[PDB]
RNA sequence: AACGAGACUCUGGCAUGCUAACUAGUUACGCGACCCCCGAGCGGUCGGCGUCCCCCAACUUCUUAGAGGGACAAGUGGCGUUCAGCCACCCGAGAUUGAGCAAUAACAGGUCUGUGAUGCCCUUAGAUGUCGGGGCUGCACGCGCGCUACACUGACUGGCUCAGCGUGUGCCUACCCUACGCCGGCAGGCGCGGGUAACCCGUUGAACCCCAUUCGUGAUGGGGAUCGGGGAUUGCAAUUAUUCCCCAUGAACGAGGAAUUCCCAGUAAGUGCGGGUCAUAAGCUUGCGUUGAUUAAGUCCCUGCCCUUUGUACACACCGCCCG
């Protein structure tokens, strides 16, 4: 494969899901349209990588 | 079964491997019998993957060098569909048999390889995979019918075709049986 | 003329599926579907794999001019 | 040797060696009994599970 | 490349083994006729063309660039 | 039938044969002169190569909607080698085929029709689908 | 590279025209009206007399 | 079959039996395999059997429909030469005359002592042609 | 904290969803016309094959181009500090299809012959600024990039059958792409017509490929160098042969020493076409399709590059320095 996350997706990450804790599901696709609509997101294809690292985070935290 | 797809005359069935150390790397029968040798294959882009495509596919594939029949697989065709007519009635056997054992007879067990010390040449025997087995055993008796109809009256026809009866058999009058135990003959030296 | 062999091969394979699916059931073209994967050869799907651009400095899409030091 | 020729089979491949990665050191077990194991050099490119042909068994090998 | 000749008409002899071999043989090509005789390869052609007009062999295959023929199908 | 159900490379040896037959054509002059294409090397190895060409051209009008001496030779054209210079195409003779097209219009088979080119007469397309059914007839395709 | 020295190279440069056409039949008065009114940008229009 | 005769003369050079009729006359200068295939279809005789196989009364033939080829209805411009130059006639030219013919045209164009019989006399390319690199052959090296 | 990296832009692979089409198609009949019994049948009738006919018909799968959607290591199983990630697998089109853009610092690198960018120096009427005609192509050698070959997995002669990127007169001072008809073996000439271009050339009916004849292991018909004679076209002019065509002439070469180059998937290799230069002309270069493998899934051995530790008499930096 290759590719480690950069830091802008792990820095942003860690903000939205701190403030929309309770807003979040453990689907992608619900955390993808959500992340669109309580923020501007600059592209799509960004977008599609936040929200899976934003999904990853939320699996881990109910641990 | 009830659907069991020939070459258009030949039976898949009735094909035997005589090693437990080559079959499931012959691919002739579980599934892989084809009207034809031309696919559009995937030969790539995962190591273990070759091994999953007919060896009648391979052998249409690996005679086709030389820089002036590369781009004409559809010429290629026409050489197998003359090689195994000539083999099935030159010895009476279902011409897949002869491939098969042909592969089998050819294959060498020890090879050698370099190693660097003292500044000196010395050399190392070393064993083989099963998947190294067939690929050179289908490279080498290919070579001998390549080379014979390079200034012959006799065709690359008939050439490949008699290449593979005395492969099949152990008669040792054949390219591919002369440099087979050349390489063990080195192997047992420097081992 | 090779190309055009696995397109019409390609085509007539996949309008009988979707003719079963459509007008009779499912089942009907369910046991269809299985036939033909078993011995696949993209014959429900469409090879990706297309030519690549010739970029300069060589002949073909990879291929490179001779270079000869001194 | 001259002795009937053997088979073994893979349990465990080791890693690659050789000066430019081209042998391929592997752990066999004896195919006649498992007790009984040698390590090997190997040229082809190998896998897990697949069976060798051997023509000794009197070497026993570690690397080149 | 060497040197070699070829006989490019018939002889006696050449019809009398034309029609012995075939019993004998189970391939026949013009190829297999230039070797075992002393015979150019299109008239070996040709002679081949003339043991069917008679049945004495019976084609199996055929192309632009060989042709094949069998015994009388008898073993 | 139509010609299109029977095979094609031996429909013409049976159309080419069908004229010759009937005593059909007029032949040029030139005829053991012709090296037939700009870029054939040699002349044919066929005396009746008139009437063979006139087989392939009539077969094309009943494809294609007919087109001048132009088309007809664009389809003939081939590989050209040029000895130690590379390969080019090329577009053969003209004046071969234009009296090809002017022979079958005699017999009216063609005829320059609308839109200023030829085009297979109904006559023309009647005598092709007559013998297409013959071939079919006496093989079996 | 003006005047040829160091290695081969190009540079592939592009510029993508569009055209696009909206049929109207219609009195040829208020054709011209509409066409004039709501254009701000470099953009070019061609009105045609008739058309089959 | 037709053990008759093989290897023969005709005018000027040996003309082997062993070889194909066309192909076999092509030996003879002034005669390629192009002005061959047509002669033969003038003489109206097959081309698909040995020149062996040829008789006397046929091969008297070939060298009067060769010779006189305007007068059996063989183009102009398919000759050898048109208006030679300084002799009036298309001319067809065979084996040891063309020698002759060509060795003429040679001693003219030095006589006049145009660039062409210069470049000839030198040993060096007539027609436009670089010979920096070209011929070699050789050797004296610095 | 910043720059470079990725992000981004362009390009390719996925939509029977959306938007809408006489300069794009399809389907449906209506058909009437042609055609053959070609198929059921009989030849009628029904059906098949394409063209004209098609519509104020129906539709937008195919072609076109816009907005959107889709892909995330997301899911599952291993492995990992259980972190960052990695491997296999499910689903499906696998997160990686290819380019563009590209940092700090540097070189006494290239270009005063692109520049009416430019310093200084030089020359300037017997001119270094214009016409005529000649040369840059001159050959005992040497070297580099390529092209075509050494044949039968071929050549030759007939027959069959498939594409894509583009380009085009109306511009500079003068010029385009060409259908069609006629004449000529060919090169070509001649008479008419269309195209400012999804409209016309052009449904670009290209090559290798494919099928059947002929040649027969022979420096052979392989090879087409060299060279003789003749015909056309461009230009004011073709001599040192501009280019093209016809017939003749018929060389080296029988697979390549020491060395060495390039390449991992629609990739190598075979094979043709368009653009650029262009009055006339690609063996060049730049793009485009078609046919389409073998072999690897590694390593630091060689060549070279990045990071740490260490040694130094080196800093013009080992192409260094220095001894008798």
């Amino acid at each position: 494969m290759g590719r480690v996350r950069t830091k802008t997706v792990k820095k942003a990450a860690r903000v939205i899901i701190e403030k929309y804790y309770t807003r979040l599901g453990n689907d992608f696709h619900t955390n993808k349209r959500v992340c669109e609509e309580i923020a501007i997101i600059p592209s799509k294809k960004l977008r599609n990588k936040i929200a899976g690292y934003v999904t990853h985070l939320m699996k881990r935290i109910q641990r | 079964t009830p659907d069991i797809k020939l070459f258009g005359k030949w039976s898949t069935d009735d094909v035997q491997i005589n090693d437990i150390s080559l079959q499931d790397y012959i691919a002739v029968k579980e599934k892989y019998a084809k009207y034809l040798p031309h696919s559009a294959g995937r030969y790539a882009a995962k190591r273990f993957r070759k091994a999953q495509c007919p060896i009648v596919e391979r052998l249409t594939n690996s005679m086709m060098m030389h820089g002036r029949n590369n781009g004409k697989k559809l010429m290629t065709v026409r050489i197998v569909k003359h090689a195994f007519e000539i083999i099935h009635l030159l010895t009476g056997e279902n011409p897949l048999q002869v491939l098969v054992n042909a592969i089998i007879n050819s294959g060498p067990r020890e090879d050698s390889t370099r190693i660097g010390r003292a500044g000196t040449v010395r050399r190392q025997a070393v064993d083989v995979s099963p998947l190294r087995r067939v690929n050179q055993a289908i490279w080498l008796l290919c070579t001998g019918a390549r080379e014979a109809a390079f200034r012959n009256i006799k065709t690359i026809a008939e050439c490949l075709a008699d290449e593979l009866i005395n492969a099949a058999k152990g008669s040792s009058n054949s390219y591919a049986i002369k440099k087979k135990d050349e390489l063990e003959r080195v192997a047992k030296s420097n081992r | 003329h090779v190309a055009q062999i696995y397109a019409i091969r390609q085509s007539i394979s996949k309008a009988l599926v979707a003719y079963y699916q459509k007008y009779v059931d499912e089942a009907s073209k369910k046991e269809i579907k299985d036939i033909l994967i078993q011995y696949d050869r993209t014959l429900l799907v469409a090879d990706p794999r297309r030519c690549e651009s010739k970029k300069f400095g060589g002949p073909g899409a990879r291929a490179r001019y001779q270079k000869s030091y001194r | 040797r001259v002795q009937p020729i053997k088979l073994a089979r893979v349990t465990k491949v080791l890693g690659r060696t050789g000066s430019q990665g081209q042998c391929t050191q592997v752990r066999v077990e004896f195919m006649d009994d498992t007790s009984r194991s040698i390590i090997r050099n190997v040229k082809g490119p190998v896998r897990e599970g697949d069976v060798l042909t051997l023509l000794e068994s009197e070497r026993e090998a570690r690397r080149l | 490349r060497d040197k070699l000749n070829n006989l490019v008409l018939f002889d006696k002899a050449t019809y009398d083994k034309l029609c012995k071999e075939v019993p004998n043989y189970k391939l026949i090509t013009p190829a297999v006729v230039s070797e075992r005789l002393k015979i150019r390869g299109s008239l070996a052609r040709a002679a081949l063309q003339e043991l069917l007009s008679k049945g004495l062999i019976k084609l199996v295959s055929k192309h632009r660039a060989q042709v094949i023929y069998t015994r009388n199908t008898k073993g | 039938v139509t010609v299109k159900d029977v095979n094609q490379q031996e429909f013409v040896r049976a159309l080419a044969a069908f004229l010759k037959k009937s005593g059909k054509l007029k032949v040029p002059e030139w005829v053991d002169t012709v090296k037939l294409a700009k870029h054939k090397e040699l002349a044919p190895y066929d005396e009746n190569w008139f009437y063979t060409r006139a087989a392939s051209t009539a077969r094309h009008l009943y494809l294609r909607g007919g087109a001048g001496v132009g088309s007809m030779t664009k389809i003939y054209g081939g590989r050209q080698r040029n000895g130690v210079m590379p390969s080019h195409f090329s577009r053969g003779s003209k004046s071969v085929a234009r009296r090809v097209l002017q022979a079958l219009e005699g017999l009216k088979m063609v005829e320059k029709d609308q839109d200023w080119g030829r085009k297979l007469t109904p006559q023309g397309q009647r005598d092709l689908d007559r013998i297409a059914g013959q071939v079919a007839a006496a093989k079996k395709k | 590279t003006p005047c040829g020295e160091g290695s081969k190279t190009w540079d592939r440069f592009q510029m993508r025209i569009h055209k696009r056409l909206i049929d109207l039949h219609s009195p040829s008065e208020i054709v011209k009206q509409i066409t004039s009114i709501s254009i701000e940008p470099g953009v070019e229009v061609e009105v045609t007399i008739a058309d089959a | 079959p037709e053990k008759f005769q093989h290897i023969l003369r005709v005018l000027n050079t040996n003309i082997d039996g062993r070889r194909k009729i066309a192909f076999a006359i092509t030996a003879i200068k002034g005669v390629g395999r192009r002005y061959a295939h047509v002669v033969l279809r003038k003489a109206d005789i097959d081309l698909t059997k040995r020149a062996g196989e040829l008789t006397e009364d046929e091969v008297e033939r070939v060298i009067t429909i060769m010779q006189n080829p305007r007068q059996y209805k063989i183009p102009d411009w398919f000759l050898n030469r048109q208006k030679d130059v300084k002799d009036g006639k298309y001319s067809q030219v065979l084996a040891n005359g063309l020698d002759n013919k060509l060795r003429e045209d040679l001693e003219r164009l030095k006589k006049i002592r145009a660039h062409r019989g210069l470049r000839h006399f030198w040993g060096l390319r007539v027609r436009g042609q670089h010979t920096k690199t070209t011929g070699r052959r050789g050797r004296t090296v610095g």
